[PDB]
């Protein structure tokens, strides 16, 4: 579930998990979908990454999620096997 | 419950406590498909309310005995404009 805390805690948290995967080169195994936890990590990663969008430090945060929570199973499908598509959130 | 420092008035145009009634019609609402509310984790709910166009509010209606006639039928002080004499 969506919190908010203080933005203190915002302005550190959301600047040193940008400021560990920068300089390490890590991986960020996070909880997918939109909303929570998983929502502010995505949150730390937008306030760097077209900021200061630097190519020097890509960050990696790869989401797991449910195949099956997810809200548009279709339009994602392709026995084809490759596509560059899209939707809509 | 309490004085209010008031008159006595006939803005209710009666001494007393009008009972009235609210249909609170109720759509247990949806989406494409059928929807909750995401927003804590509850139901989201959607309510018929008719904006009237000289008050500035959106309301229902108050069934509050109309005149000679019982509250069922001040519930139409606005629903005789809902057209239907039909379901009662």
């Amino acid at each position: 579930k969506n919190f908010n805390m203080k933005p203190r805690l915002k302005s550190i948290f959301r600047r040193g998990l940008v400021k560990v995967a920068q300089t390490t080169g890590a991986w960020i195994i996070t909880g997918g979908s939109h909303t929570g936890v998983m929502k502010q990590v995505g949150e730390a990663v937008r306030d760097f990454s077209l900021s200061s969008s630097y190519k020097e430090g890509e960050l990696i945060t790869i989401g797991v999620a449910t195949w099956g929570t997810v809200h548009r199973r279709e339009g994602l499908i392709h026995p084809t096997g490759s596509f560059p598509a899209e939707y809509i959130l | 419950m309490g004085r209010t420092g008031l008159r006595g008035r006939g803005s209710l145009s009666c001494f007393g406590p009008n009972h009235t009634l609210y249909p609170m019609v109720t759509r247990w609402r949806r989406n494409e498909d059928g929807a909750i509310c995401r927003k804590s984790i509850k139901k989201m709910l959607e309510v018929l309310v008719v904006k009237l166009p000289l008050s500035e509010h959106w309301a229902l209606p108050g069934g509050s005995r109309e005149p000679g006639e019982m509250l069922p039928r001040k519930l139409k002080r606005i629903l005789r404009q809902e057209h239907w004499p039909s379901f009662e």
